């Protein structure tokens, strides 16, 4: 069904990263969740494929603003695309 | 008079879907594989052809007190009901 | 061919409910209280005016056990949880 994307990393938590998530299982997608420590327990953790712990260290929100460290993952698991979502990096220069 | 451009998805996409039948998401996910607006499987129709569909209303629920300035209420959520029913949708973030 | 009339709700009007716009319950509502379908307030539009918009398909979630002949199971649901985003309507019975 789709041409060059087969695994989609969702680069948010919560109602958005659902969304995204439920969108690519529609379309025949995998999914991957980020979580920060703090969100090891959210429930957009457990709609998604594979979930990937980010931002280790970081304060709470500033884990889900680590690019390098959300690229590395998006590397490691074969992710052809990243959802950013809204708000956090979705409009963020350095990111795209 | 212009203001503001948002280049991301939004929180209220939900009622825009509702009343034009659009998925939204599914189509940002299209659009980025490759695919244009009015390939038969992205589905968009051509601008004479999306209509409006009745009306939507959004509300946000959230953990902010309004007995306390709004301040956001934290802990475990012991019950949790959402509701269903015709005309009803539900994108849930971290209420489970 | 004709083969049989039903003169109550069924089970599967919601699955009309969503292709044309029009809530069946509170229409019946409505009729019983004396009024006629084009009032205003209970806006049934004229049989020109009603429409198909989209495609709608209902699957009824039972207890029914296949791996058992279909059947039904019984004991508390110790975990129930249901789904949502864009396009999706539940309509729960004894499933809490």
């Amino acid at each position: 069904m789709m041409n060059r994307i087969k695994k989609v990393l969702v680069a948010n938590r919560g109602e958005i990263a659902i969304r995204v998530m439920r969108a690519c299982t529609e379309l025949k997608i995998k999914t991957v969740a980020i979580y920060s420590q703090e969100d090891t327990g959210s429930f957009h953790r457990y709609k998604s494929d594979e979930a990937y712990l980010v931002g280790a260290g970081k304060k709470p929100i500033d884990a889900y603003l680590d690019i390098e460290n959300i690229i590395e993952i998006a590397k490691e698991s074969g992710a052809d695309a990243i959802h950013p979502g809204y708000g956090f990096l979705s409009e963020n220069i350095e990111f795209a | 008079y212009f203001i503001e451009v948002n280049p991301r998805v939004q929180v209220e996409h939900t009622i825009t879907e509702m009343i034009t039948g659009i998925d939204i998401v599914q189509s940002q996910l299209f659009i980025a594989d490759g695919y244009a607006l009015h390939d038969q499987l992205v589905a968009i129709p051509k601008q004479e052809d999306i209509h409006i569909h009745g009306s939507a209303i959004q509300s946000r629920i959230t953990t902010e007190d309004p007995l306390n300035n709004f301040m956001p209420d934290t802990g475990r959520v012991d019950t949790y009901r959402s509701t269903g029913g015709f005309g009803v949708r539900l994108d849930a973030g971290n209420g489970f």
